């Protein structure tokens, strides 16, 4: 039964609107459990400097109970079935979502819109989760590959809406009040930028139902039946040092912009970034890994670990890699990584990107490991991707890639452009942008 | 067939390395095999290498050579690193194959 | 087509096939053996650990440089993970390289080298590896518990102890793989994969003789107490008494008395009410912390208690609030309904853990090697229900009576010894 | 001392009255030699039931006083001997502290012969307990007792160190012939009482080595 084949059998992603807006999709299995989730279009981004941190504010009382069901009762209701909820808030994209018995599936819709809709903010709980966020950041700020992402964002997207913290400013976070988060939720949690979205043993066709039964959304204007569009968000080469010699080792993160979710070759730079791949202090392969940059990571005890990473917007992106090291190899590990990039602009093999190709399509199915996957896959390319991308789909545009294809690509973004810096901990001999600059070319 | 079997003989005589108590194996040039070679000899035999050779050195030093009952024979001349050499040598042209394919 | 069915031959020697087509686009084949540090003595300790590591080597089919570079090729992955008694090698490619993938997956299992450099070049991994796990104190607790709880097999540690990293021989690696990976404690089970194939390789490769060669000696219980004190704030502590093994019908009467008095948040940021044991710390102490019913099925035993994670002041209030709670529930303090409950979150826990190909995999293969069958998620359901309000009162019971064991590591001053609960 | 010296006077800060455990502490190290000592509260200082195990003490064996010695005046160091057929030593071990004490053997033996060796140690102990001890044992380790005191005395440190101790725990002094009285006021009870309370208390124990041979303090 070829790979090729398995491929085309997985069941389609069935996908149907209500009046309101919302989108209802699911992939259906004969798996005995499943898990249902509504991913809502809204994070940081769509946050303003005044309100910097409700869309987080918010995911934090988005357990603590609603109107009809207070605290003791939503969990308790929950927990006693064996229900899993959690989710989470980036800079564009939120979530809610549910694991639980195939039974459940119409019981779980109700209490994810009852979240969504009538989150309750008792106040006596909005001064009691204002000193756990403030709390939380002290732990975060401890967590060096975090606080070195934010730097990135925030000096390479430096002065739009992408260049905040999802968590938000600490003065947001010590005065935001229940007004902004009720303000918050109606602005943004609205219909038309949901996705109910489910994955397992569920009739697409209950789903609907028991969507259309409360998810009631009314739209009167066109106002309420609009998805707004995002101011841009500009790019800067620029560079943001912190330095601190009293940290065990150091962190250092390097951006060129990305081209956007929409962008076809989003694929090729995946396929790109596996020719590098990644590598780390416990891979048993070793100095034989077929990673050029691995190697030479091993032979030379360059880092304690690095990754390659495309991290895609709406309209913008990072694609670039993060690398973490002792002091004093910062340098040489920094000139090994950029000559690997110079290399895929300019001497990529047919050899390289065939692994590649194979790499990139195991992790692509891994991505399908589970229905939480399944259903953050559907979520997610609704959302972001417009429809849903088949894995038979996916694979049929990695296969079309190829050496010139990459190089083309590679030279796209990557050749002679100012890339974005962020380096925390003891970096005096990593230095001058200058430097780094030139690195941009020639391989 | 016995025809070089016997010039072997001879040449091994010739070189006269053994008139230092040198093995075979003992004046092989150090190029990258031999060095990975002789870092996978067993801690014995690698120590008497050693000391054969710091031997051979310091009778080269003062211009001499051994009595030539200590001289070792062609026939009891231990290949003790040729193997071991044969392999590295192996694992490397895997390697090279390996990468322009 | 469809969902085939979970075949499992049983073949002469002992060798266990178990496959199962599923027709996901992905493979992943595995060997479970029934080895592990259990079976290492005082003289050849970590040899087990070391083994884990030292499965990227050449072997007698097959180079260092090719096994790694191989599987690369292919986009696919190799990987050990191990218990005190559970070693398990699986690769995991997609479905038309399951050959290639194999011929490494067997030849690093079967016909190992462990040649002498290859291995004292290894070595010093040993010091790294132990290093980044025991960052999470949570696995430093777990390895003084076993010594406390264990006299010997289960008692060995689970990583390398330190006095023995580079004293490790290709023998003791040779001599513990000739003794234990032996076809009589080996299954080789599969997912994505027909049945005639998985079958038709462990028969054409698959040499190594049978009968479990040595055996592990009985784990006799001590009922210890291992004290760490290293300044961390945090109070990790782990309180627990001989349990049931894998198996017996009365660790199911665990298994719900773990549920029963709370087993790890299921609400993000959660309250845990369904969480006797949670509930009950709260209304003890005032600052944060975490405490949870621990439970371990090992084949010749079992352990069983709570474990907690508090503040280094409120760790004595934390600690004992969480034993009352527990003998509260050993004297008649369980409701027909909480045990319905937690009849749910089992089922649902064993449900749900089945759905990543790891898990699965993991599922059939354990049940494969432990009996060479297969129980249907059916039957499974039944012997969980079949458990009642007693079985729960008395598992707790068991516990509040039997001799305890106890481990704990942090700024331990205000932590209590086992002789004061 | 007067004229010069000064800083706070009065206690200060207390000690917190040492509580008793009874513990068990075992550090498996390879090491072929496995050392282990089993105690139990002993007494404390200046107490009457001291001199006692201090002749329990000199009645089991303090370490050899022959070089090269096999210490016959030695109860403990013989019994192991008649036990174990490798090299080890043996002996008892007593410590004296303010508001506590500790007292019990020690083992240093062969990784192997650390089973056999631990317990003749045991036994050696109870035989003693049960009145397995001579009025004339007795009277040995009273002598015993007065010379290493005797002797201890004659290094200016050993001495400093017995005239402060003392002027320290009493401000006071007592003469060597009163200590030498309260050495041999000790009968052949008292020590068969020690002997007891030994067995009978709850035990600690300590031992690092190749363990893998040693027993637990439960199989004594």
């Amino acid at each position: 039964a070829t790979y090729a084949q398995t491929l085309q059998n997985i069941p389609e992603t069935n996908v149907t609107t209500l009046d309101n807006g919302l989108r209802v999709a699911s992939e259906e299995s004969s798996q005995p459990t499943c898990t249902v989730g509504v991913w809502i279009g809204a994070g940081s981004r769509y946050e303003n400097e005044k309100n910097n941190g409700a869309g987080y504010f918010v995911e934090h009382l988005a357990f603590k109970g609603t109107k009809k069901r207070p605290c003791a009762a939503f969990e308790k209701e929950v927990e006693s079935m064996g229900a899993h909820f959690n989710g989470y808030t980036s800079r564009e994209q939120t979530a809610f979502y549910i694991k639980a018995l195939s039974k459940d599936m119409p019981k779980v819709v109700e209490l994810l819109a009852d979240v969504v809709q009538n989150c309750a903010l008792e106040e006596s709980q909005i001064e009691k989760e204002r000193g756990v966020i403030l709390q939380e950041l002290k732990e975060m700020d401890n967590d060096m590959t975090n606080v070195t992402f934010d730097y990135l964002h925030a000096t390479a997207f430096q002065g739009t809406a992408l260049a905040r913290t999802v968590e938000g400013t600490t003065e947001n976070i010590k005065h935001l009040t229940r007004a902004d988060l009720a303000s918050y939720i109606d602005t943004h949690f609205k219909a038309p930028r949901m996705v109910l979205a489910a994955a397992g043993g569920i009739s697409h066709k209950e789903l609907v139902d028991a969507a259309r039964q409360h998810f009631s959304g009314v739209s009167f204007t066109y106002k309420e039946d609009a998805v707004p569009i995002l101011p841009r968000c500009r790019f800067t080469g620029s560079e943001i040092r912190a330095r601190d010699d009293a940290l065990p080792v150091a962190h250092v993160a390097l951006a060129v912009e990305g081209p956007g979710w929409a962008d076809p070759d989003n694929v090729v730079l995946h396929v790109a970034n596996a020719i590098i791949g990644r590598y780390d202090r416990t891979f048993g392969g070793g100095k034989h890994l077929s990673s050029r940059l691995a190697a030479l990571a091993v032979e030379h005890k360059l880092c304690h670990s690095f990754q390659t990473f495309n991290t895609s917007y709406s309209d913008t992106g990072l694609f670039g890699f993060h690398f973490v090291a002792d002091p004093l190899s910062i340098d040489d590990m920094m000139f090994c990584a950029q000559g690997e990039w110079m290399r895929l602009c300019t001497s990529t093999t047919e050899s390289e990107v065939k692994r590649a190709k194979n790499h990139l399509r195991s992790a692509m199915v891994a991505q399908l490991d589970g229905t939480t996957p399944v259903c953050e896959t559907i979520g997610s390319h609704l959302l972001n991707y417009g429809r849903r991308i088949s894995l038979e789909e996916w694979d049929s545009r990695i296969s079309a890639v190829d050496a010139r294809m990459v190089r083309d690509v590679c030279s796209k973004y990557i050749y002679d452009k100012c890339p974005a810096l962020a380096a925390v901990g003891p970096i005096e001999q990593l230095l001058d942008y200058n430097r780094i600059r030139s690195g941009m070319y020639w391989i | 067939g016995r025809l070089m079997d016997r010039i072997r003989k001879w040449y091994y005589n010739a070189a006269g390395f053994n008139k230092y108590g040198l093995m075979r194996d003992d004046t092989l040039y150090e190029d990258d095999d031999v060095k990975e070679a002789l870092k996978r000899l067993p801690k014995d035999l690698y120590n008497e290498r050693m000391f054969r050779i710091k031997r051979a050195l310091d009778l080269s030093l003062k211009h001499r050579i051994l009595p030539k009952e200590q001289w070792v024979k062609y026939e009891e001349d231990k290949p003790y690193l040729e193997p071991y050499l044969k392999e590295v040598i192996r694992e490397r042209l895997e390697r090279e194959a390996w990468n322009k394919k | 087509p469809g969902a085939e069915d979970l075949e499992i031959t049983k073949l002469p020697n002992g060798l266990i096939i178990a496959s199962l087509e599923n027709f996901s686009p992905a493979s992943r084949i595995g060997v479970f053996i029934k080895a592990g540090s259990r079976y290492e003595t005082t003289a050849n300790l970590g040899t087990a650990h070391l083994l884990r590591l030292a499965s990227p080597l050449t072997t007698k089919g097959a180079s260092s440089f090719r096994i790694t570079r191989g599987i690369e090729a292919v986009g696919g992955s190799l990987s050990v993970y191990s218990t005190r008694e559970k070693m398990t090698y699986c690769v995991e490619c997609l479905r038309d390289h399951v050959d290639t993938v194999m011929e490494y997956l067997l030849n690093v299992t079967t016909a190992p080298e462990f040649r002498p450099w290859e291995v004292t070049d290894l070595q010093p991994q040993l010091k790294v590896d132990k290093a980044v796990a025991f960052q999470s104190p949570q696995v430093g607790v777990l390895e003084n518990l076993h010594a406390a709880a264990y006299k010997t097999a289960l008692a060995n540690p689970l990583y390398c102890p330190d006095y023995r990293i580079g004293k490790i021989t290709s023998e003791q690696l040779h001599h513990f793989v000739q003794n234990n990976f032996t076809s009589a404690r080996m299954a080789l089970v599969g997912i994505g994969v027909k049945h005639s194939d998985l079958k038709q390789v462990a028969e054409q490769f698959l040499n190594i003789r049978s009968g479990a060669g040595t055996s592990s000696a009985k784990a006799t219980y001590w009922g210890g107490e291992i004290r760490e004190q290293n300044g961390h704030s945090l109070v990790h502590a782990a309180v627990v008494t001989e349990g049931a093994a894998v198996g017996s019908a009365e660790a199911n009467a665990f298994s719900v008395l773990q549920h029963v008095l709370g087993a790890g948040p299921l609400i993000k940021r959660g309250s845990s009410v369904t969480s006797k044991l949670y509930q009950g710390v709260a209304k003890a102490t005032t600052q944060p912390f975490d405490a949870s019913a621990f439970n371990v099925n090992y084949s010749d035993s079992g352990l069983f208690g709570f474990y907690t994670i508090s503040q280094a002041a409120h760790a004595g209030e934390v600690i004992r609030a969480a034993m009352n709670q527990l003998k509260a529930a050993a004297q008649g303090g369980v409701t027909e309904e909480d045990v319905t409950k937690a009849k749910n979150q089992l089922k649902a826990t064993y449900l749900m853990s089945v759905e990543t190909a790891q898990g699965l995999l993991n599922e059939i293969g354990s049940e494969a090697l432990l009996s060479g069958t297969h129980t249907a998620p059916s039957v499974v359901a039944q012997k969980i229900d079949s458990v009642t309000s007693a079985d729960v009162v008395n598992a707790a019971k068991k516990f509040v009576s039997g001799k305890k064991s106890m481990a704990a590591s942090g700024d331990l001053g205000s932590t209590p010894f086992l002789d004061e609960l």
